[PDB]
């Protein structure tokens, strides 16, 4: 309830909710390219 | 340990994070950086000979 | 915490990047987008040095010395031991300076003054980059750049002079010391001048601009005036700077001999080349 | 804008694109950077191939070993 | 004398350098000192004194005897600013901006900012008025670059807001001071030199729009400026930057504020 | 933007005689012409200078040292106006030879003119730091310059007077010569070991670049604040100003310390003097007590071995 | 959407971020295709190395010259 | 976890977006660059 | 080659960026399978 | 009752929850790659 | 009775508490750590 | 030491924090530092002798 | 002996306070570093040689 930046509580979960959807886009990119990465070539 | 949130009535939200982000990203980068730099633990050289690249 | 003045100054706006996400200050520093980006940068490098003390075997802050690559690495990439670590601290170095220079920016900008703070500032990050960066690279590597330490730098300096014999004959050379000479000479001059004035025979009225002048034509005849001398200083020291940069720029990559051997061209010019005497034939 | 073909989507994908669009300015300005370093490198890599550098070539100036 | 030690490696070299650090420990302490004559005490945001007030102890008080029996300046002092700031903290922790209560160019806070100086013009070294206006003054005339008396004046939204009538020179110095404009309101504004930007048919103003050069703070009497109002055009003037950064006809930024 | 690098229309009018207190006009000369050339960048009054007894010794004493340098290098080119063309920045006056130490009785063509040169020399420079103690002193002014000067005098002394006393040679000061000069530099370095390890020069090469460093800084601020008449100082020392306290608060915001329109000075005549105050140091120690920089620098933890 | 904050951009940044979205629509969709067709081959490596073909390995079946 | 939305009541989006993608495009320049220093994973080898 | 935008009097935008989008990764993607072919100019090697 | 943010005792106490949640969070990402290096390769 | 920075007596103790707890948890730590060190390898 | 606690009304907390932590961390990394340096109580050099690394 | 409290009445206890903090850890590396470098005293080295670590 602070409210610095003058959002509410809907405001806020709408966009962390798109937020996070994008991020777990990136994370599912960054982890197909991984994934082949690895099998091209393993570090481990 | 119960009251330690009487912290934030002594500091800002905002400046106590934007300090907290950058300190540990320096210190992940620093730690990272003293691990590739032996030749253990510098996890690169080490799949290297292990699968014979160079 | 402020200065008696300070607070009607303290408004938002006037920054390049990021709203006020960053428009706060901590303590005096006012720290914005590029103040977060340079701390991280200046304290990350400081780290890597203490990490090359480590490796090296030296705890003693007068012998650490972080040596770029050697010349067979070329242009690229080194193990952090032996070269890598320079290369870190190198990009580290160049992301403080530039975010120093856009922090100002965002000071000079958030008080209404002119940008000529940063604008010096970047004469000084182009002659480091050209050491660092421009002349290595033209030159084909990376060992030709200056180690990180406090007294083995000095002997880069000294190696590459000798290399090309007394540099004292590189003729840009002899331009920018004239310049850093000049520099030194007229700040001295225009301190004491200014003190003087301010602070007169003791317990006599102080003195005004018409008195500098007036001490400075019976000095020497010509007096060039308040925004003159500041223009005057801020042109001298720049201008060295730049000189400096040209001078090393043009060292080992359009000329590789002695430089006295440059100064040649002019007793060889033809309506001198062949009279006998003089210390020259 | 005249349009109006575009207005016909939903607001929850109008804050998407905006966002995504937030994200692209900062690291585009961020790759002008990056790359713009990398074009002047280039320039001078350049220069210094036309240039006799590569057949008069000057010793290592410190030891690094 | 050359390579005795008086003990361990120790000889002249070592005693002159070790001398030369206490000095230059003593002399630094010596400038911060003298610097510390202006500004302080520190000073909360609410501006009560700080727990805050440093290593460096303030200096003992020096007199400064003005000339043209303008009095005594006597530094370090109390300070005061005798006029009030129209700020409303933005936080109530410490190290945040203060945001403007109405308008802020013209409260005159943040770059907009002025000083309240002794209102009577400052004077060269023979007891005249040091700056003047070419009518008022005796011999002077343009001497090289372009002549800007008759031009019109362009604000910053590529509109004309008036025409220069009138050079104000710095007679000891020798060099324009101020842009004597004037508007087909009638009345006269003055335009620092170091704002404008003479061209061959047109005097440019980066700073101000139209709008804003009625606003300039005005002259008491018409031959004269003090440093009071110097300072409350100048401030004015250097707060339009960010002011009236809206109002402004600039290609990059409004490349930016539409990809912004 | 107008950088205010350079004045954008001139004025001028009377020319400025100066302030009348405790100076003796009779010595002023006129005023000279207004030069359009300067006065893009500062002033454009040329004169008047001040001609007294100091002035008169040290321009008689100046011109004989710089005529007798000329007839040596005349001489040295065999009286030929091409050769002296074309060598002279090659030519030289050399001091006696080692083997003379330091009398008097070098023969007229191995320094006998150097050392009548550099008595000329010598009562020209201390004639020029008294005309300074004394126009300051007439306008009632602080002798700031003086002190200053006194520092750049030290330097040189100690570098053609109280070194080769020490040594025991005039074979060790400075021959005047252009690149007879450099070459006196760069077999100094070499003699002593790297100058490189002497400490004391190493600290002038630090308050030389700090000259350099604090001389831009300093320009830039008030070319940056000029548009509130920061440029004019001795005001906004007497009156504080908003100049004064927008340069003062960028300064603080950036690097978490200020200065002031006067003390901001006392840094610059510091920074300025200290430079050679440190290398009439290192000089006189050089040679003197230390001969071998870089060995010293190995026993004093500066060098690695 | 309650957010209001992201409709405040001018209609020509929303058409432009609306048409970068249709192009990100059409190439994500095809780079989908591509990279899983990559793991897929990634996953009968992966097969072909833990098994001894490695040890005991055929014949060319067709000449190629 | 659940409630780690309020974060936006904290920071506006805008600043952290901003922040965000300069970031990350700064830490895969980074990286590439650290995969381009070693002889292996160096791919721009030939 | 002024009056080319009439081309969206022609054709519907949405349809036409998602085609040109496909088509132009297809291109991107064939490419570096083209310079991944040549002994030289293939980064994979190493 | 001491004062320096404005921030009362509850705001107090959800903020520094909320934070404690993410740094038990991080910590415990923290335990697992620290577990799976270990494993890997031990440094004791 | 200084009031140099404006609190009063039991603000001053109610802080000094819960700073001296948190003194405490950081030295039980360190002790920890610190026997965890010496048995591994004694600098003794 | 029962009445230590009034250095609180000669010292502004948050000054004293935040010098305390930055104080804190470097003395930390010094001492890690100097462990590290050492042939011994380098501990990945330990690790590496032990479990023949090398 | 008695009345040195009077030294308070001379000086401001902030700023001494903080000098005397800062004197006293520059003391304690010092000492510390002293100690480091003589080969005897320098604990680290030492523990090496008794548990025969090297
Ligand atoms: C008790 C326990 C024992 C402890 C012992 C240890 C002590 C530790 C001390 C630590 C340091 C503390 C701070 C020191 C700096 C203080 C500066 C200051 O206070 O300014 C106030 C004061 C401000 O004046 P003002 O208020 O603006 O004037 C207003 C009046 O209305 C108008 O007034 P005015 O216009 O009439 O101006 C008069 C005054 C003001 O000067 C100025 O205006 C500023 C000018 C700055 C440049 C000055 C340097 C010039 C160099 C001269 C020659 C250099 C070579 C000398 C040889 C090198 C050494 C071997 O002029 C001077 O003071 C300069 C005279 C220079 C003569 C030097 C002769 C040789 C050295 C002899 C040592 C004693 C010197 C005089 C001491 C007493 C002075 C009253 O300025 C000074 O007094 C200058 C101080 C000069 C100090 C000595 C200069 C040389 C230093 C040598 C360092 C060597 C280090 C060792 C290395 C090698 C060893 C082997
Ligand atoms: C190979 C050469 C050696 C070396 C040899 C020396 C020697 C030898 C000396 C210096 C000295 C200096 N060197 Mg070194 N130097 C080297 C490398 C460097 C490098 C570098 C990046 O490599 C730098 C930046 C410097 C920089 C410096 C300066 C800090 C310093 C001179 C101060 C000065 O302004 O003197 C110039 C100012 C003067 C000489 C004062 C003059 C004052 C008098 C009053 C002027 C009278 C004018 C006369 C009357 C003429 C009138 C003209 C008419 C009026 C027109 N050196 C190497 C290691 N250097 C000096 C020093 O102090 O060292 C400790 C010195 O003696
Ligand atoms: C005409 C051009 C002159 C000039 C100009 C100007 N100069 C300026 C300004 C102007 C106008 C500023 O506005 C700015 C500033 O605010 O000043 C207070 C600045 C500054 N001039 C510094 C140093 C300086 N100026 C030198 C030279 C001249 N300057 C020339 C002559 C020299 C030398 C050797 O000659 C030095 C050492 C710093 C004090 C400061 C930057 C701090 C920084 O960037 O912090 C950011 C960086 C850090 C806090 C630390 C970074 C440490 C790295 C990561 C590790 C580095 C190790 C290193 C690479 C190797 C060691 C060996
Ligand atoms: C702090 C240290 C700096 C410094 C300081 C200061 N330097 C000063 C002052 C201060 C403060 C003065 O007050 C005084 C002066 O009046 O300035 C206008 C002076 C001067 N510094 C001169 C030259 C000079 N400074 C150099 C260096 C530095 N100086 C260093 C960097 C260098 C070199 C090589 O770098 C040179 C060549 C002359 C212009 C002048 C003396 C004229 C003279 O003695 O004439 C006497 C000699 C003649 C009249 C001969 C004339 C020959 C015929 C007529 C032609
Ligand atoms: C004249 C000589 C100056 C030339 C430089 C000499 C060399 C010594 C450095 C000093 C530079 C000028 C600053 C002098 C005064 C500074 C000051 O007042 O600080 C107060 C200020 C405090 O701000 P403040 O002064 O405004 O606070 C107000 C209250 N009073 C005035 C009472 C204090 O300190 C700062 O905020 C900034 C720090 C300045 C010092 C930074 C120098 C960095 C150098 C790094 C070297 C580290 C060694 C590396 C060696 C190898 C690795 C171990
Ligand atoms: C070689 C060294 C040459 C001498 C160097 C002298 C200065 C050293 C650095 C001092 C910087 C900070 C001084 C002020 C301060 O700390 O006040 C904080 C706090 C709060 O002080 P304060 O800011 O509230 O001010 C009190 C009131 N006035 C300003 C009037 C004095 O001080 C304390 O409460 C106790 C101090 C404990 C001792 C100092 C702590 C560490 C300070 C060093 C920097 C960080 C540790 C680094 C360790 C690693 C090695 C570098
Ligand atoms: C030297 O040290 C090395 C480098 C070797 C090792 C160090 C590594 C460092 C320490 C690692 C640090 C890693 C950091 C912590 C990782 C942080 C990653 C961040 C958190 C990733 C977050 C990404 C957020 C995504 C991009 C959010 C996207 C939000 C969208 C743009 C908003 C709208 C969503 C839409 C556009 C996507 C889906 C809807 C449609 C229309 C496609
Ligand atoms: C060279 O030396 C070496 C490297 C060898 C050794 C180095 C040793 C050093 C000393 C190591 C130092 C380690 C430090 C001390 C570790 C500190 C760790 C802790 C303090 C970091 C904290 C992490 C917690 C983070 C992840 C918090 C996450 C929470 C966010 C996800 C959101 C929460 C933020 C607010 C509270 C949420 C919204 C608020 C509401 C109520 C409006
Ligand atoms: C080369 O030299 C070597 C390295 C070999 C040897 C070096 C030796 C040096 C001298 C070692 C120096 C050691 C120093 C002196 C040790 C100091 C330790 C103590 C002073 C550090 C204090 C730690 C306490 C910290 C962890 C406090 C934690 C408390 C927080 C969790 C919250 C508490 C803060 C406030 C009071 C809570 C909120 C208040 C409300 C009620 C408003
Ligand atoms: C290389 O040369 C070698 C080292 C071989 C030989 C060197 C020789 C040199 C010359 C040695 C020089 C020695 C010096 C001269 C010795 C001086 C000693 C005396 C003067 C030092 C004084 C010490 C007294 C101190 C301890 C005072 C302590 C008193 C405080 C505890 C509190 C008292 C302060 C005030 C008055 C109390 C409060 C007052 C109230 C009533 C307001
Ligand atoms: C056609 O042109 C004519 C011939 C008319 C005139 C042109 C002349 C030109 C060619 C003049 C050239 C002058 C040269 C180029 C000037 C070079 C000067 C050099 C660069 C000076 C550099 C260092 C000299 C300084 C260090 C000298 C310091 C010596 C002082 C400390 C005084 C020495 C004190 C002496 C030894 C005391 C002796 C006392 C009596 C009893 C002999
Ligand atoms: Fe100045």
């Amino acid at each position: 309830d602070l409210g610095y930046t003058g959002l509410t509580d809907e405001q806020a979960q709408e966009l962390h909710s798109v937020y996070m959807s994008g991020l777990w886009l990136f994370s599912a990119v960054a982890i197909v390219a991984h994934l082949a990465v690895y099998i091209w070539r393993p570090w481990f | 340990m119960s009251k330690f949130y009487k912290i934030w009535m002594i500091f800002d939200p905002r400046r106590v994070f934007v300090a907290q982000g950058v300190f540990l990203f320096l210190l992940a980068v620093m730690i990272h950086l003293i691990l590739l730099s032996t030749p253990s633990y510098n996890w690169l050289e080490i799949s290297a000979a292990k699968y014979n690249r160079v | 915490a402020l200065l008696s003045f300070e607070r009607k100054y303290r408004v938002p706006g006037g920054t390049l990047v990021g709203g006020n996400l960053f428009d706060f200050w901590v303590g005096p520093f006012y720290v914005g987008f590029f103040g977060v980006a340079t701390f991280f940068f200046a304290a990350l490098g400081i780290i890597l040095i203490a990490w090359s003390a480590v490796l090296q075997g030296t705890w003693n802050p007068q012998l650490i010395s972080v040596y770029p690559p050697a010349l067979e690495y070329g242009l690229g990439g080194a193990p952090l031991a032996k070269g890598g670590l320079w290369q870190i601290i190198t990009i580290c170095a160049t992301g403080a300076f530039v975010s120093w220079a856009l922090r100002e920016v965002e000071i000079c900008r958030k008080l209404g003054i002119g940008y000529h703070i940063p604008f010096a500032f970047a004469f000084a990050i182009l002659a480091y980059l050209t050491l660092v960066l421009f002349r290595p690279v033209m030159m084909g590597a990376w060992g030709y750049a200056f180690p990180y330490g406090i007294w083995t730098h000095l002997d880069w300096v000294s190696n590459t002079g000798y290399t090309y014999g007394n540099f004292h004959y590189n003729p840009a050379h002899m331009i920018a010391i004239s310049f850093f000479f000049t520099n030194a000479l007229a700040l001295a001059l225009h301190g004491a001048l200014v003190l003087s004035a301010a602070n007169p025979e003791k317990g006599k009225e102080m003195r005004t601009p018409d008195h500098e002048d007036t001490f400075f034509r019976d000095l020497v005849g010509y007096s060039i005036g308040t925004l003159g001398i500041h223009r005057l200083g801020l042109l001298l020291s720049l201008s060295a700077v730049f000189f400096s940069a040209l001078c090393m720029i043009i060292t080992g990559t359009i000329w590789f001999d002695q430089w006295v051997d440059w100064w040649q061209w002019w007793v060889k010019l033809p309506w001198w080349a062949n009279i006998p005497g003089g210390i020259n034939g | 804008t005249i349009f109006n073909d575009h207005l016909n989507t939903n607001p929850k994908t109008n804050l998407r694109l905006w966002v995504a669009f937030q994200m692209m300015k900062g690291a585009g300005w961020a790759g002008g950077v990056f790359f713009g370093t990398l074009l002047l490198i280039g320039f001078f890599r350049v220069v210094g191939r036309m240039l006799p550098i590569q057949e008069n070539q000057a010793p290592a100036p410190n030891i690094t070993g | 004398m050359v390579g005795v030690t008086a003990f361990g490696n120790f000889d002249l070299a070592s005693l002159a350098i070790y001398s030369f650090w206490i000095f230059l420990a003593g002399l630094i302490y010596y400038l911060q000192t003298e610097n510390m004559r202006e500004g302080y005490p520190l000073e909360n945001e609410d501006g009560t004194p700080a727990a805050n007030q440093g290593p460096f102890p303030l200096p003992k008080p020096k007199t400064f005897i003005l000339p043209h029996g303008r009095g005594t300046l006597t530094v370090p002092g109390p300070e005061s600013e005798d006029r009030p700031i129209a700020l409303a903290r933005t936080a109530v922790s410490e190290g945040f901006p203060h945001a403007p209560t109405g308008d802020p160019m013209k409260d005159g806070v943040g770059p907009a900012s002025w000083v309240a100086r002794r209102d009577l013009p400052e004077l060269d070294g023979h007891g005249h008025n040091k700056i003047k206006p070419m009518k008022a003054a005796a011999g002077f005339h343009v001497s090289a670059g372009k002549n800007p008396i008759g031009l019109p004046v362009r604000g910053c939204d590529l509109e004309i807001a008036g025409k220069v009538v009138d050079i104000w020179v710095d007679i000891p110095e020798q060099m324009a001071r101020f842009l004597e404009v004037e508007l087909k309101d009638g009345s006269t504004r003055l335009l620092p030199m170091q704002m404008v930007k003479v061209q061959s048919n047109r005097v440019h103003v980066n700073a101000l729009s139209s709008d804003l050069f009625a606003g300039i703070p005005t002259i008491k009497s018409p031959t004269e400026v003090t440093l009071l109002e110097e300072d409350k055009i100048c401030g004015y003037v250097a707060g339009g930057l960010m002011y009236a950064a809206p109002k402004r006809k600039s290609v990059v930024a409004a490349m930016l504020a539409e990809y912004a | 933007e107008y950088q205010n690098i350079f004045s954008q229309v001139q004025v001028r009018g009377p020319a400025d005689l100066g302030m009348t207190e405790d100076v003796n006009l009779a010595n002023r000369s006129g005023v000279g012409p207004f030069s359009t050339l300067l006065g893009w960048f500062g002033n454009a009054q040329l004169g008047p200078i001040y001609l007294g007894s100091l002035g008169v010794l040290s321009l008689f004493s100046g011109l004989m040292w710089f005529f007798t340098i000329g007839i040596w290098f005349w001489y040295q080119a065999g009286w030929n106006p091409a050769v002296f063309l074309r060598d002279l920045f090659f030519f030289s006056l050399e001091p006696p030879a080692p083997e003379y130490g330091l009398s008097f009785a070098a023969p007229l063509k191995e320094g006998g003119l150097w050392l009548i040169a550099s008595f000329f020399m010598f009562v020209a420079v201390w004639s020029w730091w008294g005309r300074t103690y004394l126009r300051a002193q007439a306008l009632g002014m602080g002798k700031h310059t003086a002190w200053a000067f006194l520092s750049a005098i030290w330097l040189w002394m100690v570098l053609g007077f109280i070194r080769p006393i020490l040594m025991g040679s005039w074979s060790e000061a400075v021959p005047y010569g252009i690149f007879s000069h450099l070459d006196w530099t760069n077999n100094f370095s070499l003699v002593h070991g790297n100058l490189f390890y002497n400490p004391f020069h190493g600290l002038s090469i630090a308050f030389l670049y700090g000259s350099a460093l604090l001389f831009a800084m300093h320009g830039a601020t008030i070319l940056a604040v000029s548009r509130f008449g920061g440029e004019r100082e001795l005001e906004q020392i007497a009156d504080r100003g908003t100049a004064a306290e927008r340069a003062a608060l960028f300064w603080r915001w950036t690097m978490g310390f200020n200065a002031t329109m006067e003390g901001i000075h006392r840094w610059a005549i510091w920074m300025a003097v200290l430079v050679t105050l440190t290398g009439g140091i290192g000089i006189l120690l050089s040679g003197t007590v230390v001969d071998n920089w870089y060995v010293w620098g190995q026993n004093h933890g500066m060098a690695p071995l």
